[PDB]
């Protein structure tokens, strides 16, 4: 139930990543620019990402505050669900988080955390 | 008829004392100082009395238990909380009790209700008049507002209007002593 909710910059590497999954961490939230993505180049974040994903959720929300996130309108965001990001959609941060936490309370299949984060438990997201 | 208050604590239930000091007030003298002459019939039950900047994730447990064994015995519940944290434990709450029989409504203020033009009354009118309601779940009553708990966000920190519903409609305003649909 520990989560790393980390906001992307520029040239933010991978490597604060690979430390919190060695430090216990069970999932990641990542504040993206936008309509969502990942860098694919100036870092070995998507690597690191490309990595890392199939071991622990990778969740990625918005830095803004309305609109949410869409990982299919851009390359970058395709590229970062190639590389099995989980999309947080329209749900607000506060729900993103907990509802990651609540999932990762008895649960560790990343495919059935990736499932659940895309299902509409309670009202929170437009499935 | 019957609704149950829940403390947490919070700038609400705050009063700072001539020393560095700080006392939290009990859910039930909050309503009192509040003015709130309306609530009948309503128990009291402080679970915490802190800052919301220290609730844990066990804090949620807590306060998922308790809701769970009051959710059959009222008709409504209310939750006072510390702003910093309001909209982290009502989405919280939102996946833990899944599905909620009453309406279950967090509140809290951004001016205690100690002081005047304290934004406590009007939160907690709005909160009392929705526990009342007939609607089912788990939201936040804010500056007049009511929004489903698990899309409400702290949007502003040193104003009254704190809180919102992130690309989903107002639940219901408040108007007068009517509450309004979205
Ligand atoms: N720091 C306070 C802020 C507030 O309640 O307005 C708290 O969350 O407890």
């Amino acid at each position: 139930m520990a989560v790393l909710v980390i906001k992307l910059i520029p040239g933010l590497s991978g490597d604060i990543f690979r430390a919190a999954v060695e430090l216990g961490y069970r999932g990641i939230v990542i504040e993206g620019y936008g309509a969502g993505g990942i860098p694919y180049r100036g870092s070995d974040l998507l690597q690191t990402i490309e990595e890392l994903s199939k071991e622990i959720p990778i969740v990625m929300t918005t830095q803004a505050m309305y609109d949410g996130v869409d990982l299919t309108r851009y390359k970058v965001g395709r590229l970062a669900l190639r590389a099995g990001v989980i999309p947080a959609g329209d749900m607000t941060k506060e729900a993103t988080v907990t509802k990651l936490m609540w999932i990762l309370g008895h649960t560790n299949n990343v495919e059935e955390i990736k499932v659940l984060m895309r299902k509409n438990l309670v009202g929170e997201l437009r499935d | 008829m019957k609704i149950l208050l829940i403390g947490m604590g919070g700038t609400i239930a705050s009063v700072k004392g001539e020393n560095g000091y700080e006392a939290s007030l009990s859910v039930k003298e909050v309503l009192d100082i509040a003015g709130i002459k309306d609530c009948e019939d309503c128990d009291f039950l402080d679970l915490k009395n802190v800052d919301s900047t220290l609730i844990q994730p066990e804090d949620w447990v807590d306060l998922a238990e308790t809701l769970y064994k009051n959710v059959k015995k009222y008709d409504g519940i209310i939750v006072t909380h510390g702003t910093d944290t309001l909209a982290y434990t009502s989405s919280m709450i939102s996946f833990m009790l899944r599905n909620p029989p009453i309406p279950i409504v967090f509140t809290g203020s951004m001016i205690p209700a100690t002081e005047e033009n304290s934004d406590a009354p009007l939160n907690l009118q709005t909160a009392i008049k929705f526990a009342t309601s007939g609607i089912r779940g788990v939201y936040v009553a804010f500056n007049g507002k009511v929004m489903l708990g698990v899309r409400t966000s702290k949007v502003r920190t040193m104003s009254r209007d704190a809180f919102e519903s992130i690309n989903y409609p107002i639940i219901a305003e408040l108007r007068g002593e009517d509450l309004v649909v979205n």
